[PDB]
């Protein structure tokens, strides 16, 4: 389920997220999410699936 | 935050300064010429110091706990101080 | 503690009668004041409790030229009260002099009701600005209480008269009344005729019996502002705890109100907050900034949305307030009322100090100053002639409201660090 | 964002009623709008979501001379909506003047619905060309929105009137209506009566109740064009992302449609593509070449065949389009719909800009010019007489549609590198 949400909602919902960026702070992206480039993205990863999926995969 | 010494070590002065202030202002209903202004300036500079320190300590991390900081900082009075 | 209500004047006794009928229908009691078995509450603040649980209200009734007071007299709610306190022009000086001669026995009525109370919190009066019989008289009794008791509070709910300008001494009377309001009162809640006219013409299609629906809206407001008293809350169950945050300064103590449904015949905390941010949901009509805002909500709320909402309320900056210092909005919750149909579930009430009301004062100041330049609009009535032969109280009131408007316009500035 | 639907006229309110019954039966909801438990979806674009999940549609209903609007009024789907917006000849100038006098309160209805929305994407209107009451009125409200909001889109689904020629001012009315359509609208989707007549006479044997089956086909088209909105897709979930590729030029913004089954009571991607290449599966009737084509497919498709198919589609050259530049077909996939029997599994919908529709415009131009040469076919009705004493708006519309047909005929040319 968590992997499905990962590869679904990015790789839609992020359309609305990126349209505001056309019109920057590190805290504004957070409250938009919880509702030349390079963004900061982190979300809660639970431990029993944090050990089966490598850390370096998320960077790719 | 009884288990947390720095925020506690800040808050005790916050209670004590009002202990002094509430008793002091009731004495005169006119201008305080009994060294009221000297103590008042000491109190306000001390409160500025301790308030910035406790804001640093606070920034556990509950939505209400984080959410109270912005009520003060909707002014940038302590987003700069 | 306990709060004693006062009522005088035609509009004041009308809104008091509507308030008591509102709290009669709202709680589980009879129109003679017998408790209903099917109903728990505290009604000990605005009603004295009896042995058959007759909650006889703390309402002292003063009348002058009674026509509608007679209709109040023969009523099926005339068994709710009988404290035996009813005691008999359209000028400020007239009502002032009429209150002046009977100040002793009405003060006996005051002290009798004070002895009826064990403790005390405040006096509310039902009054209308420039109401004729109410005007001047209300300023006089305000002077009497302010002389008599510096230990208590006065809250005042009164409307601003605008009939879209035969009576031309009305700006003088309202000016003298508001002079006594700024200097002899501690907190003022003021409303407009025009904003209630807008909300009434929007929610409905009535034009002529507008007073009656205005009374309904006043009753809903006065119940809402008192709900944390009447339904047992746990904070600001004293009046002074409510008043303390909104007023830093003894002349700028005027409080404006709002209420979320215009028509009341889900909503989320975000929706009702942003609705309450509108001036069209506020019943009072450079950039102006609030000093402090207070909101009380009553309904079926979910407690986790509310922190989400004030996060995003910071984020959108949908309010613009910066007095000079760290005074922000205060949000609170009260009980959704039983014993009535709870439709339009979540409803909010809003209380702020905003500098924009000075402009409305300035409008009246612009009118009065114009009439003062012509000096033909006192009409030489004998009452104002006795009370001031030189008419210098009008100039004193002019300099006081000049100080008030200047305090307002400086209070807008982020250099209000001094003179606050 | 959110899209507000509009409906007016007899044919427009008929097709809107059919569209809402289509989306009622299509998604899992009640005819009063209660969600079914057995059903996930987004219905937030064309329906406002309630607390008992009452998806009340964004449909403003305007009526004039109501007969079928009364039948819409007493219905088991009259509990789905009640936005309280229903407000009361066969001429263009008549409907124009009738909309002109009530433009304020219908604009209040517009702004109320706009305040109902947080954000906005576009306005759709249900309208029929030369429909009588709809004609002229629809052009007027198109003028009102185009004056009011340059920030939004308008999509329009309207049919071309052909009754195989008592009403002789119909080419004038349709000409004036299409003049406002070219200059005050951004994208037009037009259909023919005759092509739907062909498909209906082929799939079935009905001749007299043809309107009803036309409504069914319009509902299937309007669901199909909206499926990537209502069922959550991930591209062109804004209207403008769909519209952007097909229209390079602000006068040639007319879009023609097709749909693969004629009768709907395997198919491969090759089969449905080449079927969709036919003009007999298209519901609108020198060599003409498309500017750009778009296809959306919905069904049980195998993803590897589709690249094989467009290889071979290049190879056979079964389409003939060359505007002047590199604008080709766009193929897309949407979800095969649950909550209904999925028979005729794979079905496609087709959206192009093709120059051939100009000929059909030219046919109407040939009729109108003939009547304009005789000048006996306005019948001297008083409405067109007030609105234009000199009847020069017809000549202005004639020169505009002359510019339009010339732009079409130049748009065929591979020298359209300039003036595009």
């Amino acid at each position: 389920e968590y992997l499905q949400a990962m590869r679904n909602f990015f790789l839609d919902t992020m359309y609305d997220f990126y349209t505001s960026i056309f019109d920057q702070n590190v805290s504004f992206l957070n409250v938009q999410l919880q509702e030349l480039d390079g963004l900061t993205l982190s979300y809660k990863v639970p431990w029993p699936v944090d050990i089966v999926i490598s850390l370096e995969c998320q960077k790719i | 935050f009884i288990l947390l010494k720095p925020v506690f070590h800040c808050l005790n002065e916050i209670l004590d300064l009002c202990h002094s202030f509430c008793s002091l202002v009731s004495q005169n209903l006119g201008p305080l010429d009994e060294r009221g202004a000297a103590q008042l300036s000491i109190l306000v500079k001390g409160f500025s110091r301790q308030s910035s320190l406790l804001f640093k300590i606070l920034s556990h991390q509950i939505n209400s706990d984080l959410a109270q900081l912005l009520l003060r900082l909707d002014y940038n009075k302590y987003y700069t101080q | 503690r306990e709060i004693i209500t006062l009522q005088l004047g035609q509009c004041g006794n009308q809104i008091g009668f509507e308030f008591w009928k509102q709290l009669c229908a709202e709680h589980g009691i009879s129109p003679e004041g017998i408790v209903e078995e099917f109903a728990t509450d505290r009604k000990d603040v605005f009603f004295y409790q009896a042995d058959d649980e007759h909650y006889i209200p703390r309402a002292v009734l003063l009348d002058l030229e009674p026509r509608v007071i007679h209709s109040i007299l023969n009523s099926p709610y005339a068994k709710l009260y009988n404290p035996e306190n009813i005691y008999l022009g359209n000028n400020w000086a007239s009502g002032f002099s009429q209150g002046e001669k009977i100040h002793e026995d009405i003060f006996d009525i005051i002290d009798r009701e004070a002895d009826g109370s064990d403790s005390l919190e405040g006096f509310v009066l039902c009054h209308s600005i420039a109401g004729g019989t109410g005007s001047g008289l209300g300023s006089y009794l305000l002077e009497r209480l302010n002389d008599r008791y510096p230990k208590k509070l006065v809250q005042t709910y009164s409307v601003f008269p605008n009939q879209d300008e035969d009576v031309v001494v009305q700006p003088y009377n309202s000016l003298l009344t508001l002079k006594r309001l700024t200097q002899n009162a501690d907190c003022v809640v003021v409303l407009d005729n025009t904003a209630l006219n807008r909300i009434a013409t929007d929610r409905l299609h009535i034009q002529n019996p507008s007073f009656s629906q205005i009374n309904q809206l006043v009753s809903t407001i006065m119940s809402a502002s008192t709900t944390t008293l009447r339904y047992p809350g746990y904070m600001n169950n004293d009046l002074i705890g409510l008043i303390a945050s909104l007023i830093p300064t003894p002349r700028l103590h005027f409080l404006m109100t709002g209420y979320t449904p215009l028509t009341t015949d889900k909503t989320t905390v975000l929706d009702v907050m942003r609705r309450l941010l509108q001036p069209k949901n506020v019943m009072v009509s450079t950039n102006h900034c609030y000093i402090a805002i207070l909101n009380i909500i009553q309904g079926e709320v979910d407690p986790t949305q509310v922190h989400k909402s004030l996060q995003r309320i910071r984020e959108r900056k949908l309010a613009n307030f910066i007095p000079w210092g760290p005074a922000s909005i205060q949000v609170a919750l009260s009980r959704k009322s039983p014993y009535l149909p709870s439709a339009h579930r979540v409803s909010g009430l809003m209380m702020a100090n905003h500098t924009s009301i000075s402009s409305l004062f300035e409008r009246t100041c612009r009118q009065y100053d114009k009439l003062r330049k012509r000096e033909a609009f006192l009409e030489q009535f004998r009452k104002e002639d006795m009370f001031k032969d030189n008419f210098d109280e009008m100039d004193t009131s002019r300099e006081i409201v000049q100080q008030l408007i200047d305090e307002y316009h400086a209070a807008t500035r982020p250099d209000y660090i001094s003179w606050g």
